[PDB]
């Protein structure tokens, strides 16, 4: 009957507002390590600039 | 900017150092051409000792 069905597809769109928890969660986990990525952009300058001390 | 601004502040101390020992050697050897003068000279009393009738 219509009204059992209602919840469970309330569930699917209850379910999507966990899709909508984690496509920021790993891109929020995933990016802030690549800003940790960039750590080696300062490692290229320090060895680089090594040189220059050198 | 502490890796780079103490390097070329290094350099300016060694810079520094290097151009006052360059003033301070060569202020040293303008003291042997007079120091042994007055030695050439000190030894050059002692022959006018050594004649008498200039000594007396």
């Amino acid at each position: 009957q219509g009204i059992q069905q209602l919840l469970q597809a309330e569930k699917r769109a209850a379910e999507k507002v966990a899709d909508a928890r984690k496509r920021k969660a790993r891109r929020l986990k995933q990016a802030k390590e690549e800003a940790q990525m960039e750590v080696d952009q300062y490692r290229r300058e320090r060895e680089q600039e090594f040189q220059s001390k050198q | 900017e502490k890796k780079e601004k103490q390097i070329e502040q290094q350099k300016k101390i060694q810079m520094s150092n290097l151009m006052n020992q360059a003033r301070l050697k060569v202020l040293r050897a303008r003291d042997d051409l007079i120091t042994d003068l007055l030695n050439e000279a000190k030894q050059r009393l002692s022959k006018v000792v050594k004649d008498t009738t200039r000594y007396q």
